[PDB]
């Protein structure tokens, strides 16, 4: 218990050896505590900022989904989604919360992915309204199914 | 009158163990870097060796 | 250049001593909040 | 075993001091704590004012209550035990 | 110089079950310390630890004892003395238990040897037994560490004694095909360190297909599925070792032809991108497997070789 | 110069000990000689007994009379000095 | 008795270093010899 | 196939432990004189 | 400055260099008790020195 966890702490710090030891130790301990990591790596998370998973309650099978995420390691997210297949909603929410939408988020989500539930989930990730999605549908080109980005960006060309 | 001895042994053995283990692990990883490098060079020379053997 | 300087001895000693005095229930909140308190 | 170099102590008490110092040098880890255990045991079984010094390079000029002094080697350290 | 006291307490007759673990951990820390490493590799401290581990006759005793023998055996003079005193009995008995400590005890020998696993190789049945252990799955994600350690052990031992392992039914590409068929996917143990396990498997594949016995193994296995499965995590050692394995497969006309013809898009994408570190061995593979599946040269020419 | 690592004396005594030790070191070199000089000076100056240890590596565990205990370095050579 | 461990540590270090160094140097020399044999062939 | 590097120290342990014992005892001001006279004495 | 434990010994990395170079020279030809050859090795090392 206490002795072994403190052993792990000590080994990690004696692995780093910073200069401002108090501040570095503070930052290290805080990052180990919270899931929120200040490094905040994207496109290959390595740091589960799983606020989406917290909203999900497990994103399906919690153990299995987190196992897939941990075994994952743009390209890394694509590989993770390939290995996986709900879960797709969690993956898209991760690729969004690690990014900043400029319609590039939508295009990249489509590429990593048949493009309706994606936007439906991505709306909730803002914590907009479904009327925006309805307007996008009214502006939707190639409405037969999964549109292409260039084809669909016809009426709503100037969008965020 | 509990802090002194228990924490003394704890901190002392832990710090000494870390100071030894970082040393040893870094040295062994350097050794493995050595082996990877020369084995890759010899593996290129060995595909050349395969060309040697299949030359006849 | 591997010698953990004089700080971490004292920091480790005080960390161990105070976690013993407080006897925490959840083991890992202590270090984060404790270093927050030590910063200022 | 052990080696007793320079003594002012009864033989049975020397034997007990060697046994005590050997158990201490076995179980404990650091020289000051070796001294601590030796002193605490001679205090708890004989008398209060003891003094222990486990060193590896040191020269002292000590005063001791008579018939209580030992300067002896055990392994890699020199133990000095005197009453004051 | 007091490691001998712990040594004697460890090697006492009928080593008890009171603690029996912290003593071994302290002894391992000592025999690891560059000073007490000598103080335990020259001061005896007999293999009675190994004898008691063998005569465990318990459940929680054998695991700790095998972990202790493992950690003790990863030294030069320590392993030399173990060999001279029959430590291979321990290095064989340890591969019998599903626990991670016992399983990785077998691998630690060659993992420290990096070429000095001749004792394990002369124990030619020990390698097949440990293969039968670390191929059948039982409590993985901890036996996976032992699997990666054994893969590194093979990367060394097979590279040193190619024919010795290929002759054994463990198989230079046969074990690779076994690893692929397992997939090690499980749930949470895909490539934690199993990416490195695949890396070492591929390095042994190159160093074994170097020899025509390894070519027979490649023919008997046809394990391009291993590459097409474990090449996605993008491990550097895995990529380099797997491309070198493809290069050295050219001795095996069968498996080399199969891999160079019915490959995946991985080779094309590696050529297209900038994976330079693996690119050397990948180009060696292309040049040596232009022979096996000789249509590979024409296929490359069609696929924009003038680029 | 003088590193007063662990003491429980007073300031006047502090300076007296430090300059006596500095005086001794420029006279002699043997541990016996330094300890003898220092502790004879302090006995003749203050009080009946004075245990003086001079050395570079050693522990201790000694009962002191309050306000008559000191442990300091002069460069590399270490001096323990306590009255009991 | 006060030197044995240092004795051993340098002994082992030099053993491994010299072994691997001379080993790989001789191997590369042999392969370059085979290369010059192929140059003789292509003469 | 793979040439066997049988070049393993079997009596080199003895000889080199002896030699490094000598040097670690000696602390040579110059390496040459100590080493060369060591091997001359071994000759003798 | 007398020695206290095993740590006070002072023999530099130059000895390690000595030993590595020696080992290379004494395993290149596999002499195996080269005593005379080692003496000549020291002879020409001095001649260069």
């Amino acid at each position: 218990n206490l002795a072994d966890i403190l052993k792990a702490y000590t080994k990690e710090v004696i692995r780093r050896q910073p200069t401002d030891l108090i501040a570095f130790s503070a930052k290290y301990f805080t990052n180990l505590a919270n899931v929120a990591s200040g490094v905040s790596n994207s496109s290959a998370p390595a740091k589960e900022q799983l606020r989406q998973v917290y909203t999900r309650g497990g994103s399906g099978g919690a153990t299995l989904t987190e196992s897939q995420v941990t075994g994952l390691c743009i390209a890394d997210a694509v590989v993770a989604k390939v290995m996986e297949v709900d879960l797709s909603k969690f993956v898209f929410l991760c690729l969004a919360m690690s990014c900043e939408d400029f319609n590039r988020v939508c295009m990249g989500v489509f590429d990593v992915f048949d493009l309706l539930t994606l936007i439906a989930h991505l709306g909730p990730d803002m914590d907009v309204t479904p009327a925006f999605l309805d307007a996008v549908a009214a502006e939707l080109p190639a409405g037969g199914g999964a549109v292409t980005y260039m084809e669909l960006c016809e009426a709503p060309s100037l969008k965020p | 009158f509990e802090v002194e001895p228990i924490l003394e042994v704890l901190v002392g053995k832990v710090l000494e163990q870390g100071l030894m283990e970082v040393l040893e692990e870094e040295e062994l990883a350097a050794m493995r870097a050595h082996q990877e490098h020369f084995e890759q060079i010899r593996n290129a020379e060995l595909v050349a060796t395969q060309r040697m053997e299949a030359a006849e | 250049p591997i010698t953990i300087p004089g700080d971490f001895p004292a920091i480790l000693k005080a960390f161990t001593r105070e976690i013993l005095r407080a006897q925490p229930s959840n083991i890992y909140e202590f270090g984060a909040r404790y270093f927050s308190g030590l910063q200022g | 075993k052990a080696v007793i170099k320079n003594a002012d102590m009864s033989e049975e008490m020397q034997a007990d001091a060697v046994d005590c110092a050997t158990q201490a040098l076995e179980k404990y880890n650091i020289e000051k704590d070796i001294a601590a255990y030796i002193k605490k045991e001679f205090d708890r079984k004989h008398n209060p004012t003891w003094h222990c010094i486990v060193g590896r390079n040191f020269g002292s000029y000590v005063t001791h209550e008579t018939k209580h002094f030992i300067y002896f080697y055990l392994g890699q350290v020199a133990i000095l035990l005197f009453k004051s | 110089r007091a490691i001998p006291k712990l040594v004697a307490v460890l090697a006492l007759p009928e080593l008890p079950d009171d603690q029996r673990a912290h003593a071994l951990r302290v002894l391992n820390g000592l025999l690891s310390t560059q000073e007490h490493k000598t103080n335990a590799v020259a001061e005896g401290a007999a293999p009675p630890l190994c004898q008691l581990a063998s005569q465990c006759r318990d459940d929680e005793v054998r695991r700790l004892s095998c972990s202790a023998l493992a950690s003790l055996g990863q030294v030069m003079a320590g392993r030399n003395g173990i060999v001279a005193a029959g430590g291979l009995p321990v290095l064989t008995e340890a591969l019998q238990t599903t626990p991670e400590q016992a399983a990785a005890a077998l691998k630690s020998f060659a993992a420290s040897n990096d070429g000095a696993a001749q004792l394990n190789l002369e124990r030619a049945a020990i390698v097949p037994a440990l293969v039968t252990l670390l191929s059948q799955p039982t409590d993985p994600a901890f036996t996976l560490t032992a699997f990666s350690n054994a893969l590194s052990t093979l990367e060394g031992m097979t590279r040193t004694d190619d024919g010795v392992l290929a002759a054994l039914d463990g198989g230079v590409p046969a074990c690779l095909v076994a690893l692929a068929r397992r997939g090690l996917e499980g749930d949470l143990k895909f490539e934690g360190r199993l990416m490195e396990l695949l890396q070492l498997v591929a390095t042994c594949l190159e160093q074994i297909c170097h020899h025509a016995d390894g070519k027979a193994a490649c023919r008997q296995a046809e394990a391009h599925k291993v590459l097409a499965e474990l090449l996605t995590l993008q491990h550097r050692e895995i990529i380099k070792h797997a491309a070198a394995a493809l290069m050295g497969l050219a001795v095996e006309k069968e498996s080399k032809v199969n891999v160079m013809l019915y490959a995946g898009v991985s080779l094309v994408r590696l050529m297209r991108g900038s994976d330079a570190e693996l690119a050397a061995n990948a180009r060696d593979t292309v040049a040596a497997a232009a022979e096996h599946l000789e249509a590979r040269r024409t296929a490359e020419m069609l696929l924009s070789m003038e680029e």
